[PDB]
């Protein structure tokens, strides 16, 4: 039909716009934040993909949970997740953020950041190499590309 | 009170600005130079008390030049009568007023 | 036909700002031994479009504690003034030919600061309030020195008309006559646009984005375009004031090309300075301007009052 | 690359090209192609008004030479 | 008199009343003072321009200058008042009676 | 005519951009998202508390200095009088008084911020 | 009758004066004063006073910025007031607006005398002089005559500014 | 004249900005008095014809008043052409 | 020449206005046409409300705001 083509093209344009410019929040916790820094280093240069850090949650698109999430820190992480305007995505980096990792059985470590915030991509490692995190970001870009919002709205 | 030291020492500290017809830069004239000059020349010397009676005509002309109240009253009456005649339908304004008529260099 | 001129002045400035941002990322990246945006399009040429589309399709939120009216009004004022203060610039024919272009530009630049202040106050957050106070301090530091520098430089032009600056320096650049004022004016322009090392209003490492910390999607974008338009505009003003170009009345394209090239050189210098230096402190900036810049400016102003009378070279058009 | 910065700059330059020339062209198109008159003082405005009045077509840019005086 | 003159005069009257009402703060009264200054400046410059009084053109500028002094003066006092009470409320200025 | 047309066009464009920004995307705001922003936790006091000004004296001095430029800006036209000696003397006198006031405020520790 | 541009500007001037004259939390008072200053600059622009208007607007903007800082430092409360957040502020604002509207209507319909003298109306364009000028600007020449004619004014103004600096230093000295 | 040399050296070593500003201000204050070109500037200012030169009615006793702009009498700006 | 032309243009407008006033005010009982408002008998420059008083709006706008609004 005609409306289907229009909504498909508009959805493709919006998905490309959101994918080609991801602004992760400047938010690191532990060891994995060093590899997050090394992603921005000249060798890998995440900025060339349109991925640039921004400090304020209101001006951020992606949260990268890079490090252990302790019980004392969980309210802060949830609060800064809630303040990010939609659409928002969460990328879990490292074993500590994935499922507790080395400190899984500790009394003061949240066993996975997925208990506090919904996670889109899980990056395994301790710490994941900067190439692994770059692959995770590209996978998130592909996942954003696959999504179909306007097409679903039209078929309602 | 008024300790006139300017007159004693001949200084002219602030008298250059008191009136509108006193040596403007580049000889730019005031809007009511003639009326103010005439009133000043009439009232000079006789005194303040007499100048409010004998030089009343010149001061009235100066005030009329300054505020143009009588001219505005006359123009408003003229336009009121003109618009009333237009509403009744007897005036039929000329082309020059309309703007149809040709301008002159 | 005038609306055509208005649109032809407005839209290209917005496009230049959008690509200016792309240029800044690339220039900084190469300087930092990396590449910068080169994936979104050929040589990253589609990056600003993606940024704008992302920002204007994202949810804008009004904070609960915020005062809605001022919060909305501030970015509108910022963008409107940023677009407005472009009109009197002669390139080589100004859109609005005004008798006193410089005074109007000063007044609009002084009004521009209020938008930053209103946004900071209306955000109703501590970081935004600190950013607004820093803006107040910065304006207090730089305004008087900027005005006196402008007066001292324009004393050799003869009038405040911007078009007369083209014929004032028909033979030799004004920078060869008042280069100390040129450097002081450059530093004042850096401080006026809230640019590094004077970007204290935002203060990414201190105030976590500062005054616009609460502006999410659209108004934040408008603030960004306003700031970058101010950058390009103020640098173009500096190029016109100090680096005069040759104007042939039968071919203004030559002057337009020269003026655009000089403006681009100054903007690239701005990005260079941002990439090269650490950030000042908002009291050291005030001390630097009042303590060092002000005494020199007053002395220079006296010198440039005396010089035309000393050498019998008073400019025309009283 | 270092020359890959050149394309974007060029585009920006092209954008900065658009206003200036456009304004000039518009002026010409609206003033008979002869550099729209500048009226900073009252004397120049009076001259423009006189030209408009004697043009006979209510446009100041329609200049009348010696052929209009027989 | 044209409507503009009467509008400026009414603006002056409104600013004067606002100064004389003294709601709660001290800064608001200072703002009313600056408003009265601005209204006087506008009235004076309109009068000067209408009658082509050339030498009187520097009269408003001098006016403006002293305005600042007044404003500056007020602000200075305000500061000291705050430093005594932590608030610029006019209710606190009641130590001396008649 | 032209200047107010320019101002109206710019204001209309900015307002239209704000309208598109606020009405196009999907809005989902709840009480937690729109809360005031501290780094991670709730603010203790309020942003409307008095905030000390350590450079108040510099602010008042700027208030006084902002009219020295108002007095000095007509110099390009003033330099065209017949008696250049008087105009030069007056301008130099005004600038000297400005410099003397600045020096007085400098020596009396008026430019140092409050502790 | 000619679009009433000066009339509209003067009305906005009075409206801003009413807005900031009800003393609503000086931030908004500062906004009202800025609006009034800009509109007055436009008004005197319409009469040929370019330098004075821009000058007045420029001076006021600088002054307001200092004031915004001072109300943030010393004149703030928990819940800053606004024109609709208080009964007394709204009452004063509405009373001022109604008084302005009533005077405007009475002066437009009839030549009514309120305080000073009667009403004229018929637009303010009538009083403009038809006389022409030369290659100079009358306002610019009159203002620049300060340094050649007004030596006394310059002297007293400079002394006033220096004494003002000394005075603010002495007042805020403390002890 | 001996201590002032040490004071100048100390000022130049510690605060050169103030020294430069004071030197520039002093130069701008003194030099215009000694400049012989100030009178030329005054004459150039006086020679600019802003307003119309109103003719004088001939009473038969004006030998220095030209009867025509091209007549040899009256002020001449030949000094300006060489300047 | 401009001065000579201006005097003629000014005089013509006044004459045109005076003739129109004489036509209009013929039925008002106690109106003297062309009556001055000044006690003096010398020449007073027109107020520019007396010149373009009876003309159309665009003429008035060009007369009073033409120069200021031209940029
Ligand atoms: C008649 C007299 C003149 C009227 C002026 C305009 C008409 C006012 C009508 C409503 C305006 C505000 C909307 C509102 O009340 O809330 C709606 C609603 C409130 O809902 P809420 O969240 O539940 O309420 C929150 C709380 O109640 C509390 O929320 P809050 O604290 O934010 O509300 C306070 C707000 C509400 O307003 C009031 O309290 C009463 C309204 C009276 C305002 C008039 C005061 C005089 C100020 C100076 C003169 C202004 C110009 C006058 C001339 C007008 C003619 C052209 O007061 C203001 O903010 C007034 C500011 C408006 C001035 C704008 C001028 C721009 C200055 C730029 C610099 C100038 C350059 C030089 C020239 O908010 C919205 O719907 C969102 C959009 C609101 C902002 C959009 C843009 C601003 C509105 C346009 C203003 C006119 C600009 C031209
Ligand atoms: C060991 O101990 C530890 C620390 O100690 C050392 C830590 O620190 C720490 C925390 C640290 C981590 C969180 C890691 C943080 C990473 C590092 C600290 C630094 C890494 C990178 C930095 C941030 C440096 C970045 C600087 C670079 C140069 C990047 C570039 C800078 C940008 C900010 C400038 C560009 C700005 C943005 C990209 C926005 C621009 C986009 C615009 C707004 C869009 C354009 C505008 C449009 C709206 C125009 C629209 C107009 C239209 C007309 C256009 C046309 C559109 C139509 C459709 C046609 C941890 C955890 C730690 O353990
Ligand atoms: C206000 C005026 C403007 C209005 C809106 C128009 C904005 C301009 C549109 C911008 C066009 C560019 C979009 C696509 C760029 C091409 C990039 C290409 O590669 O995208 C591919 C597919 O792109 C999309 O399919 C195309 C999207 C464009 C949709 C066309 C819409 C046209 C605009 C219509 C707007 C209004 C419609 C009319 C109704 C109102 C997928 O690539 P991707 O995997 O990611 O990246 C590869 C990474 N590598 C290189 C490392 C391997
Ligand atoms: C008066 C003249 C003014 C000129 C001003 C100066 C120049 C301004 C122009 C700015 C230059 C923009 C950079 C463009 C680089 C070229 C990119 C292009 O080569 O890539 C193509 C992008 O193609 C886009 O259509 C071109 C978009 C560039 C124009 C957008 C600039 C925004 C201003 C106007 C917006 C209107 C957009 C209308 C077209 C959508 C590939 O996309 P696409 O072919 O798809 O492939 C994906 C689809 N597949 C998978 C099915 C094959
Ligand atoms: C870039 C510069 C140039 C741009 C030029 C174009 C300017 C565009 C104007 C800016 C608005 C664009 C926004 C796009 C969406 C429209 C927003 C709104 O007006 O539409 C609906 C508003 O409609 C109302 O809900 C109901 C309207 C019922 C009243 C009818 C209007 C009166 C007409 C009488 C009816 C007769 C037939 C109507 C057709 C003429 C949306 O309601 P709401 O859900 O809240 O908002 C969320 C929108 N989402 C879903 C896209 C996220
Ligand atoms: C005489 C009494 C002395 C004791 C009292 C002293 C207290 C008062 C302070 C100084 C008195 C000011 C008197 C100056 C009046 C100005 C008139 C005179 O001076 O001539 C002027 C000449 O001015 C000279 O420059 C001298 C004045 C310079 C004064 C130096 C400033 C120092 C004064 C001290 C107090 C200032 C504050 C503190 C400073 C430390 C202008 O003459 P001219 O231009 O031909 O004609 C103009 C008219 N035209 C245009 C139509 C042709
Ligand atoms: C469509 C109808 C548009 C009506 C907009 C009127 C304002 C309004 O209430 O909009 C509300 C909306 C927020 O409501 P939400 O509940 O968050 O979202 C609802 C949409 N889903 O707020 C807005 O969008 C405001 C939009 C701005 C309106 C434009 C007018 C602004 C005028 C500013 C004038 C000042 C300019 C100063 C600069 C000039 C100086 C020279
Ligand atoms: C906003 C701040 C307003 C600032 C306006 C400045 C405009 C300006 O300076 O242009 C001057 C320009 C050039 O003239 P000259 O310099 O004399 O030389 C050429 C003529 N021979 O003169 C003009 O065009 C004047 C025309 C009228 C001025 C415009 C007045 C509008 C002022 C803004 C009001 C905005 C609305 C008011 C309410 C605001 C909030 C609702
Ligand atoms: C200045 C430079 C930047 C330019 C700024 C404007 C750019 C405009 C480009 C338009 C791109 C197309 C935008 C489409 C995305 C709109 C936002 C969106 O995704 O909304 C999704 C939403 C999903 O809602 P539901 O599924 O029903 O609810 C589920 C939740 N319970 O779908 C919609 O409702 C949107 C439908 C289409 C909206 C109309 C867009 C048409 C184009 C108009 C653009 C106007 C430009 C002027
Ligand atoms: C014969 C009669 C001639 C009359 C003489 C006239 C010439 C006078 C000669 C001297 C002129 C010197 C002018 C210097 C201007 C002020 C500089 C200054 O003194 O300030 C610096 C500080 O200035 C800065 O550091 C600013 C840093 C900002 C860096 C920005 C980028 C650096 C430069 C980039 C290129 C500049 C381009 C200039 C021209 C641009 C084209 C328009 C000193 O500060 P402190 O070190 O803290 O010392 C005081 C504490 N004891
Ligand atoms: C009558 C002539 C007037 C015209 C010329 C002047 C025009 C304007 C220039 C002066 C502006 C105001 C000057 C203010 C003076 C302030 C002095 C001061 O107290 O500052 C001292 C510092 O300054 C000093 O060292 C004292 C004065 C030093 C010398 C000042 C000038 C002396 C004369 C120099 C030039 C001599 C003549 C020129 C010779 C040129 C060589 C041939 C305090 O140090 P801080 O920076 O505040 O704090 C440091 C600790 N953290
Ligand atoms: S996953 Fe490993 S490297 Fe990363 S924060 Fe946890 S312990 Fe450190």
């Amino acid at each position: 039909s005609r409306g289907e083509y229009v909504v498909a093209k508009l959805d493709d344009l919006v998905n490309w716009a959101r994918r080609s410019s991801l602004w992760p929040m400047t938010f690191g916790l532990a060891c994995c934040a060093v590899e997050m820094m090394h992603m921005a280093a000249p060798r890998y240069d995440m900025d060339r993909f349109g991925v640039v850090f921004r400090a304020s949650p209101r001006q951020s698109d992606v949260m990268i949970v890079a490090g252990t999430l302790t019980n004392k820190m969980a309210p802060a992480l949830r609060k800064v997740y809630d303040q990010m305007p939609e659409p928002r995505y969460v990328v879990s980096m490292g074993s500590c953020a994935n499922g507790g990792g080395y400190y899984h059985y500790s009394y003061s470590v949240v066993r996975g950041c997925d208990r506090i915030v919904p996670v889109d991509i899980y990056v395994p490692g301790c710490p994941p190499t900067a190439e692994a995190l770059l692959y995770g970001i590209l996978q998130l870009q592909r996942k954003i590309k696959r999504e179909k919002r306007l097409r679903i709205w039209y078929r309602r | 009170p008024f300790f006139d030291v300017q007159k004693r020492l001949g200084l002219d500290l602030d008298r250059w600005m008191t009136i509108q017809s006193a040596e403007q830069p580049h000889k730019i004239p005031g809007r009511c130079h003639a009326f103010e000059k005439e009133w000043i020349e009439c009232a000079h010397g006789i005194g303040g008390i007499r100048a409010e009676k004998e030089c009343k005509i010149e001061f009235d002309d100066f005030v009329e030049c300054l505020l143009r109240q009588k001219t505005m009253k006359r123009l408003s009456a003229i336009k009121r009568q003109r618009d009333k005649l237009i509403k009744e339908g007897k005036y039929t304004p000329p082309p020059h007023h309309l703007g149809k008529e040709d301008p002159r260099p | 036909m005038f609306m055509i001129n208005i649109l032809s002045l407005i839209i290209p400035i917005l496009l230049a700002v959008a690509f200016l941002t792309l240029v800044e990322r690339k220039v900084l990246g190469y300087m930092q031994l990396r590449k910068g945006p080169n994936v979104v399009g050929p040589y990253g040429l589609l990056q600003p479009i993606a940024d704008a589309l992302k920002l204007f399709t994202k949810e804008p939120l009004r904070p609960a504690t915020s005062s809605i009216s001022m919060f909305i009004i501030a970015p509108i004022l910022a963008l409107s003034l940023a677009l407005t203060m472009w009109v009197p610039l002669p390139m080589p024919y100004p859109l609005i030919n005004m008798n006193l272009g410089v005074l109007f530009m000063l007044a609009m630049s002084s009004l521009a600061v209020y938008s930053i202040l209103w946004s900071g106050w209306a955000s109703n957050s501590k970081y935004a309030l600190i950013g607004a106070l820093r803006a107040v301090a910065q304006t207090i530091s730089y305004e008087v020195t900027l005005a006196i520098i402008l007066l001292s430089v324009l004393l050799m032009n003869g009038s405040y008309t911007l078009s007369t600056l083209i014929t004032t320096q028909e033979h030799i650049w004004m920078i060869f006559t008042s280069w100390p004022l040129a450097m002081m004016w450059f530093i004042s322009t850096l401080a006026e646009t809230n640019r590094a090392p004077f970007d204290l209003t935002e203060g990414e490492s201190e105030l976590v984005s500062g005054f616009n910390v609460e502006y999410a999607a659209g108004p934040f974008a408008m603030f960004f375009m306003a700031e970058y338009a101010n950058i390009i505009m103020m640098n173009a003003f500096t190029a016109i004031l100090f680096l005069g170009a040759s104007h042939d009345p039968h071919t203004p394209e030559l002057y337009t090309i020269n003026f655009v090239l000089k403006t681009l050189a100054l903007t690239i210098t701005f990005l260079w300075i941002r990439a090269s230096y650490p950030r000042f402190r908002y009291d050291q900036l005030m001390h630097l301007l009042w303590k060092s810049f002000l005494p020199l400016t007053l002395a220079l102003c006296m010198w440039h009052i005396s010089l035309p009378i000393m050498t019998a070279s008073i400019p025309p058009q009283s | 690359m270092w020359f890959e910065i050149l394309p974007g700059i060029a585009v920006m330059a092209a954008c900065l090209f658009i206003p200036g020339m456009a304004t000039a062209h518009i002026h010409k198109f609206t003033n008979g192609g002869k550099e729209k008159r500048v009226a900073h003082f009252s004397y120049q405005w009076n001259l423009m008004e006189r030209d408009r009045r004697i043009s006979g077509v209510n446009r100041y840019h329609v200049t009348k030479g010696l052929e209009n005086i027989d | 008199m044209p409507l503009v003159y009467m509008n400026i005069i009414m603006a002056f009257a409104i600013a004067l009343a606002g100064l004389l009402m003294y709601r709660s703060h001290l800064m608001s009264s200072l703002l009313c003072l600056e408003g009265m200054m601005l209204s006087l400046f506008i009235m004076s410059t309109l009068i000067i321009l209408n009658t082509h009084f050339t030498l009187a053109n520097m009269m408003p500028i001098i006016l403006l200058v002293f305005a600042a002094c007044e404003a500056a003066l007020g602000l200075s006092l305000l500061v000291m008042v705050s430093n005594t009470y932590g608030t610029d409320y006019v209710q606190n200025l009641n130590l001396l009676q008649c | 005519m032209n200047i107010m047309l320019t101002l109206l066009t710019n204001v209309t464009l900015a307002s239209l951009l704000v309208l598109i920004a606020f009405w196009l995307p999907q809005l989902n705001a709840y009480s937690e998202k729109t809360s005031p922003y501290e780094c991670g936790f709730d603010p203790m006091g309020s942003a409307r508390l008095p905030f000390s000004m350590k450079f108040f004296l510099v602010a008042i001095t700027f208030l006084l200095f902002d009219l020295e430029i108002a007095l000095l800006l007509p110099l390009p036209w003033a330099s065209q009088t017949n008696n250049l000696k008087t105009m030069l003397t007056m301008a130099l006198f005004l600038l000297i008084l400005l410099a003397a006031s600045l020096a007085y405020e400098w020596t009396q520790k008026g430019l140092e911020w409050a502790e | 009758m000619t679009m009433y541009i000066a009339f509209i500007l003067s009305t906005i001037f009075v409206i801003g004066f009413v807005g900031f004259s009800s003393k609503p939390s000086p931030i908004y008072g500062g906004l009202g004063l800025i609006v009034s200053g800009g509109v007055g600059c436009g008004i005197v622009l319409n009469f040929g006073g370019s330098f004075l208007g821009l000058m007045v607007f420029l001076i006021y903007l600088g002054g307001m910025l200092v004031v915004f800082g001072y109300t943030t430092a010393m004149a703030t409360e928990m819940y800053p007031e606004v024109w609709v957040s208080n009964k007394t502020v709204f009452g004063a604002f509405v009373s001022g607006l109604m008084m302005e509207f009533c005077m405007v209507y009475y002066a437009l319909k009839e030549e009514e005398v309120e305080i000073i003298f009667k009403f004229n109306g018929l637009g303010d364009w009538v009083i403009y002089d038809t006389g022409d000028s030369g290659f100079f600007s009358e306002e610019a020449m009159g203002i620049a005559a300060l340094y050649s004619y007004g030596t006394w004014l310059v002297i007293v103004t400079g002394w006033s500014l220096l004494i003002g600096v000394v005075v603010i230093m002495e007042i805020t000295r403390g002890n | 004249a001996g201590r002032i040399a040490s004071f100048l050296k100390n000022a130049w070593a510690k605060e050169p900005v103030l020294v430069a500003s004071f030197a520039i201000g002093g130069l701008a204050i003194i030099l215009p008095s000694l400049s012989p070109y100030t009178n030329y500037a005054i004459r150039i200012n006086r020679a600019t014809p802003y307003n119309y030169p109103v003719p004088l009615r001939d009473d038969g006793n004006m030998p220095d008043v030209p009867s025509h702009p091209q007549d040899p009498q009256g002020p001449s700006l030949e000094w300006l052409k060489n300047l | 020449l401009f001065q000579a032309e201006k005097d003629r243009r000014v005089l013509q407008m006044l004459r045109e206005n005076l003739e129109e006033e004489a036509i209009i005010m013929k039925d008002v009982p106690d109106w003297k046409v062309g009556e001055s408002v000044f006690h003096t008998t010398r020449w007073v420059t027109p107020m520019m409300g007396e010149l373009y008083g009876l003309r159309t709006n665009e003429e008035i706008l060009s007369a009073t705001y033409g120069f200021i609004w031209y940029t």
